[PDB]
RNA sequence: AAGGGCACCACCAGGAGUGGAGCCUGCGGCGCGCGCUACACUGACGGAGCCAGCGGAAACUCCGUCGUGACGAGGAAUUCCUAGUAAGCGCAAGUGCGUUGAUUACGUCCCUGCCCUU
């Protein structure tokens, strides 16, 4: 079962970027990841980044990719997209820490060092790379943004429409709320998943779910 | 599809444009009837082929 | 150059000139979209492109495609550019050419 | 959408109750868990967040918005919990520890206002909470797999469906036979607790035409 | 306010990078700049061919052998640039020289600046 990554062009897939992502290190002398429990006194003394500070979201979005059948079938990559602009490629096989604070001290990591790098193997986990994200796209892949005030869609019928030899990238906002424009220079169209409005880990259930019936994945 | 091809008449001397972007007034080269405003990206001098698809467009300062 | 010419024609007979030639042809895009303002949240907008353009990045296309195409590999820039002119030459998916102009063109019919 | 409960036996809904929940609090008091009482310590019998995690994922889903789902958690030690599916569950666990901590102490949160309860402490068993149509599975790698789809299809228009999926990070699927009428896949590969979670709410959400 | 102009410390279209590693070296302080060496098959090794200028050179060519077996090609940022030039290459002299040799621009006032006149 071959490895996804951005270096190939060709194979269809399904790719999701977490768009807006918030992960930002913190320097108290030790490092941390910015977000809303330790730092809601201090965002607030500020006045700012008023839940610009939700990396948990991020993390919800990668273990609910990563579990999920078409990652494990290996017909899905993700990338992340910070809200300071920072671009991640995921490899689809990082078994990614399952808690919070353990999931923290590793991007606070990849942060500082721009990759992880498995112990034995000289292949990254993560890897900081450079925008556009449309760079390291396949040639031949739909663009979408998911969105609770676009027209709804069955993902399977949305699916099936695809040329056999073409890809689906979807952004998805990792973040409590803000206009879902974070991707209007890349994208085709926009599309809504549900009639109510959905949490970034669920759309992205929902659009796994969705791929994983139409591509016949169990 | 209906593509059809056109030479320029006139560039334009005086203008009003972003850069990059340059309006040619054309000739339609199916028949000489037809004259268009046209947009184009690359620099273009007189005579010369243009590949057509969407067929009026009139299109203004941009 | 020489060496390509050569895998081409055994390729196809045919002038492999001629293939060149058709790669170039059927390569230049037709409408390359511009960066208007926008207003912030930037909006490309539907331009047409000059013939000395659509040779320019043609050119630039193909060679690009066959030295990039066939990266770390088993095969040489003469094949691997004879891959490129050919599946250019005549158009079917397999060119990171036509790909890429099929691309760009699908984003200008959005611009207008 | 009318809120649904143990009482109303009649409506046909799905029920998913997290079995083997994490929810031990320590005293210090606070909810057990690996990070903080890794040291301490068998890390297994201490994976709360897995719990936290199937919450949200399953009070997010389309189908508890259309109020045909109901949670409830039984934990590793048999003590019984009611979900309202109306409940906004805290998004950090450090939040829902504070508030799972509590909740065991006092036996139900109550909102500051109606007379609701939005979690409550229940006796056992759960047989005696389900609707009196209702089929029980359990979910299990070791299983015949199916399309949850196709099997949503097949239950009776009275018929409400409940299956027991296990909050743990390993473990025999034993945990619910006492109540099963049979076990089940939902997939090739082995899915982690939430994971299976949104398999169900997604297929059943499909069954159902959500929405 | 108006009309002209000029400009990659502007824009329109690219190249080469810098900002990543270790080390060398200067500067600061008690982080910054110039560099050197690096992470193969458009290669390496062996024959062989064999060509400069300033004061039988190397890259390169051909014929063979080998056969994919800290740093894994560099974040946010950001510099300079229009032909024998850029880049590559080595050579003499204490900065010069030649060899191989390009892609892109030669356009505009949309933007940021400045200048002119009103």
């Amino acid at each position: 079962p071959p490895v996804l990554t951005s270096k190939d062009k060709i194979t269809k897939r399904m790719i999701v970027v977490l768009a807006m992502a918030s992960l930002e290190t913190h320097k108290i002398d030790k490092y941390v990841l910015l977000n809303c429990d330790d730092h809601q006194g201090l965002l607030k003394k500020m006045g700012r980044d008023i839940s610009e500070a939700r990396p948990d979201i991020t993390h919800q979005c990668l273990l609910t990719l990563l579990d999920s059948p078409i990652n494990k079938a290996g017909k899905l990559q993700v990338y992340i997209q910070t809200s300071r602009g920072i671009l991640i490629e995921v490899n689809p096989t990082v078994r990614i820490p399952r808690t919070f604070k353990r999931f923290s001290g590793l991007m606070v990591q990849l942060l500082h060092k721009l990759s992880i790098r498995s112990v034995n193997s000289e292949e990254k986990l993560l890897k900081v790379i450079k925008n556009p994200i449309t760079d390291h796209l396949p040639t031949k892949c739909r663009k979408v943004t998911l969105s609770f005030d676009a027209p709804v869609i069955r993902v399977q019928d949305y699916i099936e429409k695809l040329d056999d030899d073409e890809s689906i990238c979807v952004f998805v906002g990792a973040m409590a709320r803000g206009k879902d424009n974070f991707a209007d220079e890349y994208v085709d169209e926009k599309v809504g998943l549900s009639n109510y409005p959905l949490s970034a880990s669920v759309a992205c259930s929902k659009f796994c779910h969705g791929a994983e019936d139409a591509w016949n994945i169990l | 599809t209906p593509v059809t091809l056109a030479k320029v008449i006139k560039v334009l001397a005086r203008t009003g444009s972003r850069g990059g972007v340059t309006q040619v007034r054309v000739e339609f080269l199916e028949d000489t009837s037809r004259t268009i405003v046209r947009n184009v990206k690359g620099p273009v001098r007189e005579n010369d082929i243009l590949v057509l698809m969407e067929s009026e467009r009139e299109a203004r300062r941009l | 150059i020489k060496h390509t010419l050569d895998i081409i024609n055994v390729l196809t007979d045919q002038n492999p000139i001629q293939v060149v030639v058709d790669a170039i042809t059927n390569t230049g895009p037709r409408e390359d979209t511009t960066r208007v303002g926008g207003g912030g949240a930037a909006r490309r907008q539907a331009v047409d492109v000059s013939p000395l353009r659509r040779v320019n990045q043609a050119i630039a296309l193909l060679t690009i495609g066959a030295r990039e195409a066939a990266f770390r590999n088993i095969k040489t820039i003469a094949e691997t550019l004879a891959e490129e002119l050919i599946n250019a030459a005549k158009g079917s998916s397999t060119s990171y050419a036509i790909k890429k102009k099929d691309e760009l063109e699908r984003v200008a019919k959005s611009n207008r």
